[PDB]
């Protein structure tokens, strides 16, 4: 359980239902505690391993759980003892594992309140006869422990129940499968955090949520108009759909492609959309195949470098073509020395406002360059230059939402560049975050791959659980060397 | 009492004379022996005394003290305000430099001048300093002072870390091993009061499986932690060091607090692995106790006998109590369990049969 929850948050339907099914057929598990194994091991999470995003990637699985669990009380049991009292034994059970809830309180400042507003989620969900007084005789124990402090700090709205609360209105958002409207409802947006997103990890609205985005981006072909508020209304509106799109391919990638690219006769720039950052390099593949760039508009971006003064009109095709710019970024830096100090200039007029798709497409290149001898670093230099704090209200930026169009780049940034940051010196801290991605490959270098017994095995088989976090580790251990050995 | 009033001047005058040796624990500990049970009036007189002990204390210029000194600051105005409850943080504070003895980096600042004659071979003895004398003014010890060292265990601390709760443990051991008796003897009242009796006995849970529960070493996980196993290992933490005279509390302890508290038998697994695992210290120096602790074994198990539908463990208290007779008891006993072993139920009397040799 804590390894699918850990690999495939979402697009589980019933893949994990069906595992469940065979290995209680394939072992002998009584129903009561099968259900405590379950439970217990969504409690484990979200407390030992995860101090981030994955936080709530882990409640969203434990809140999903629980469609699963009524799945399973529908087609699992027949005919006996069908959900009788199973789930009453099993909080009775499970409430004798005080400090258990005593330390998720602890973690979480707001679980102990969480945990009943879940129960009552359950009990909303599932089974709900009378079950509610053995809550109430649960809290009845737990309240009393809890009544120089932690408590004065922590007295606002808990973030885990107020996203599975609003995940029910998230679901329901707009109902508009369609174009036009105002940013607003997307506006609201900038100002939260990603729980949008994490309410949509339930796998509820992340299809759908991908596919009305897919649907705007290939819709807001911007047309022919002139209103030049509405234009950069429109381009800001595209921007954070890119933006929300990449965030999720660095969440989870593959499903949102594959909902948006399983049918329909269409085909929209699903090239730069796939070929951005994954486990997989295709550095010179770039130069090779998806440089298909004929005259038209070849020269488009260059003449856009030299006289930016960049927002003039709507129009979106350097992002597939690039290619031309950091051809012409490279060969004055320091291959040709056509500007010295120009570059700087030109990528910073580049770097205006409402164009956050070139970073992207320039962290790519750089990407694809590092494939050198790293004897020229110009790439890792401009980069260093693009995520930098230029723009600073230089142009009539009329975004009104750098701040997270900002901390988007920062974290898109952040989750590619990996190989370049790490083959390279490490970067001069651009971030002033509060906690990156704590999953990498933390493989000690000068050790060799004959370490996973006596680092993994033995604590494992010590411990009492399958300690999901070194299953990350695991993972790549798995596609790293040879299943035979 | 004016006495007080007396003492009070004489250091006034000659405390820097004191600048030759610092060990008031051994110079102390004798002072309340058994006058705590009618010192508690004549303890606020000591509210003045203490002032005047530390004031002993005060005598001392090395640089050795950066945290106790929060509680001097906090002890200097309306003392009968402030150091009542946040002390247990505080005493966490305090084992927090117990379990900094060993890897962390209490190693600096803290020892100098110059490991030679300052009583150092282990910081460890600078913990005992003040423990007693840091509440004993008002009514606070009798019970309030165990229950303030035993809630780092039963209770999650902010601090307390979920991997290293055995040094912890070990090191509130190594406090306890220098409290009066009444300190550490309200302790095990406690233990046997409640926790080993909550409920379990009309039908506790599912969870009712012992060996599982009573084992330690389960904390490795974030679960099958149940606070009363906690308590138990509690328990052996102070019997981790407070194992040479201290035993011979425990046979009177168990003769009558023990009988009338169990009716099922994982109660039994219970005091006994709370029992069990000293024989030796009594073999070796306290040899007339183990005869009262097997005695003891025996009357839990004519109590588990006479109140039980039937016995769901039997082969384990069965090689139990053969390891314990053949590796501790000798020949010794054999007759005294006989007038019990008798009157026990048929099966148990197959069961323990070759016990009568």
């Amino acid at each position: 359980i804590l390894l699918e929850g850990t690999m495939n948050l979402t697009g589980e339907m019933q893949p994990l239902v069906e595992q469940l099914m065979m290995v209680k057929r394939m072992q002998h598990i009584p129903t009561p505690l099968f259900v405590l194994e379950i439970w217990k091991a969504c409690f484990v999470g979200l407390i030992e391993s995860p101090e981030g995003t994955q936080e709530l990637k882990w409640t969203a699985f434990t809140y999903l759980k629980i469609p699963q669990v009524l799945v399973k009380l529908k087609k699992y049991f027949h005919g006996e003892k069908d959900f009788t009292e199973d789930v009453n034994c099993a909080f009775e059970f499970l409430l004798k594992l005080t400090p258990l809830l005593d330390k998720a309180d602890q973690r979480c400042n707001c679980d102990c309140t969480n945990f009943l507003l879940q129960e009552c989620n359950k009990q909303g969900l599932l089974s709900e006869v009378n079950f509610a007084s053995l809550v109430g005789k649960r809290t009845a124990d737990r309240d009393p422990q809890l009544k120089i402090q932690p408590n004065p700090g922590l007295i606002l709205r808990a973030e885990p129940t107020v996203t599975n609360i609003l995940k029910t209105m998230d679901a329901d958002h707009s109902k508009s499968p369609e174009g036009l409207l105002g940013v607003l409802g997307h506006m609201l947006s900038g100002k939260s955090l990603d729980l949008l997103l994490a309410a949509a990890a339930a796998t509820g609205k992340l299809k759908s949520f991908a596919r009305k985005f897919i649907n705007l981006n290939e819709f807001t072909t911007h047309g022919s108009g002139e209103s030049t508020k509405t234009a950069s209304v429109r381009a800001l509106l595209f921007d954070i759909s890119f933006l929300m799109l990449c965030h999720v391919a660095q969440t989870y990638g593959s499903e949102v492609i594959l909902s948006e690219s399983s049918s329909g006769e269409e085909v929209p720039f699903f090239e730069t959309w796939m070929q951005t950052c994954m486990p997989e390099e295709g550095k010179i593949l770039n130069p090779d195949h998806p440089c298909f760039r004929p005259d038209s508009t070849k020269v488009e971006s260059l003449v856009a470098l030299l006289n930016n003064s960049k927002l003039v009109q709507m129009k979106w095709h350097e992002a597939c073509l690039s290619i031309s710019a950091a051809i012409l970024e490279i060969l004055n830096a320091w291959e040709n020395g056509v500007l010295a100090f120009e570059s700087i200039q030109k990528i910073t007029d580049n770097i205006k406002g409402k164009v956050c798709s070139l970073a992207v497409c320039a962290v790519a290149w750089l990407v694809a360059h590092v494939r050198m001898l790293g004897l020229d670093e110009r790439e890792k230099s401009l980069q260093m230059i693009r995520q930098l704090a230029g723009p600073l209200y230089s142009e009539n930026t009329l975004q009104f939402y750098n701040e997270r169009v900002v901390i988007m780049n920062s974290i898109l940034e952040h989750m590619c560049a990996d190989v370049l940051q790490q083959t390279a010196t490490q970067i001069k801290f651009p971030s002033t975050g509060v906690d990156t991605m704590p999953y990498w490959n933390l493989l000690p270098p000068k050790r060799p791959i004959k370490e996973v017994l006596t680092d993994i095995f033995a604590k494992v088989l010590e411990k009492g659980w399958v300690d999901s976090r070194s299953i990350h580790i695991l993972d790549t251990l798995l596609h790293m060397g040879g299943v035979y050995w | 009492l004016p006495v007080s009033k007396s003492l009070e001047t004489l250091l006034d005058h000659l405390g820097g004379l004191y600048k030759f040796h610092d060990r008031p624990v051994t110079y102390l500990y004798n002072t309340l022996h058994y006058y705590e049970m009618c010192l508690r009036n004549r303890d606020h007189l000591k509210r003045k005394l203490v002032h005047a002990i530390i004031g002993s204390l005060k005598d001392n210029r090395p640089q050795g003290w950066c945290l106790s000194d929060t509680y001097l600051k906090h002890a200097m105005n309306a003392r009968e305000d402030n150091p009542w409850v946040p002390e247990d943080s505080y005493y966490c504070k305090l084992i927090g430099r117990l379990v900094d003895t060993m890897a962390g980096k209490s190693p600096g600042p803290f020892p100098n001048c110059d490991w030679r004659f300052n009583e150092f071979p282990n910081p460890a003895a600078h913990a005992l300093h003040v423990t007693c004398v840091e509440l004993m003014a008002l009514a606070v010890p009798g019970k309030d002072v165990g229950n303030a060292l035993l809630n780092v265990v039963l209770k999650s601390q902010p601090l307390v870390p979920r991997e290293n709760i055995t040094a912890w443990m070990n090191a509130i051991g190594l406090i306890i091993t220098a409290l009066p008796e009444p300190y550490w003897i309200v302790l095990h009242d406690r233990i046997v009061n409640v926790i080993s009796s909550s409920s379990l006995t009309s039908e506790t849970e599912w969870v009712g499986y012992p060996f599982r529960l009573f084992d330690f070493t389960a904390c490795h996980q974030s679960y099958s932690e149940m606070s009363c196993s906690y308590t138990l290992a509690l328990a052996h933490a102070v019997w981790h060091h407070s194992s040479i005279g201290q035993l011979s509390l425990i046979p009177k302890f168990l003769t009558e607090a023990l009988l009338p508290v169990v009716k099922t038998e994982f109660q039994l697994l219970y005091v006994y692995h709370l029992v069990g695992p000293f024989l030796q210290r009594f073999q070796q120096e306290r040899t007339r106790c183990m005869i009262e602790i097997g005695v003891a074994f025996y009357d839990m198990l004519l109590n588990v006998d006479q109140c039980s539908t039937h016995l769901n463990y039997m082969d384990p208290i069965c090689d139990f109590l053969y390891h314990m007779k053949y590796m501790f008891t000798g020949d010794s006993v054999k007759e005294q369990v006989e007038k019990i072993i008798c009157n026990l139920k048929p099966a148990l009397k197959l069961r323990l049969r070759f016990i009568t040799h």
